[PDB]
Parts: structure tokens; sequence; C-alpha cells
């Protein structure tokens, strides 16, 4: 529950005829993070060192 | 004066190659080229006799 993911842009694809270059470009891009509501919330565990 | 214009010569493609696929060299180079004038004037003869 302590984690959000902020969205602002989803994958969104784009198709720019690059013409020149007779390139089709595929652009597909997405603004997301993860973000914590509050500090803690995950403990990890570790191999030993 | 006339002053025609008179068409550029050709010019050649490039013939692009493989490994230029996707490169800005896919198309090749640019076939320029520029009209040129020819200008038509007349000089004059006269003569002339009394009688």
């Amino acid at each position: 529950d302590n984690f959000v993911m902020p969205r602002q842009r989803a994958v969104t694809v784009e198709r720019e005829r690059q013409a020149g270059k007779q390139r089709d470009a595929y652009y597909v891009t997405q603004r997301v993070n993860l973000q914590r509501y509050f500090a803690n919330g995950v403990v990890s565990g570790t191999y030993a060192a | 004066i006339l002053t025609m214009l008179v068409e550029p010569d050709a010019g050649k493609a490039t013939w692009v190659a493989a490994s230029t696929y996707g490169t800005d060299t896919t198309t090749g180079e640019e076939v320029k080229g520029a009209l040129k004038e020819i200008h038509f004037s007349t000089y004059k003869l006269a003569a002339k006799s009394f009688i």
C-alpha cells in the first residue's frame, strides 16, 4: 500500500517517417516512477558477504 | 533581346549501397541543377542610293 506508480504519460507510440533515411521510426515513451508514500515499507534480504 | 532559357545537362544518381540503408546517405546525393540562358539580339545592315 505504500507504493504508488506516479504516471504522466502511458506507453505511447509515434511513428516518424524519417524519409531522408528511408527509415521509419517508432518511438515508445512513457513517464512513470515508483515512489513510496512514506519512507518505511520494504525490507530486503541479502546473501552474506 | 530575347533570352530563352536552356535546361541544364543531366545529373547522375548515386547508387547507394547496402550499408547506407539507414543512414542519411540512403537517399543519395543531390541532383543539383541550374538553368542557363541564351540571349538573342540583332545587328543592322543598311545601304542607300540616291537617284
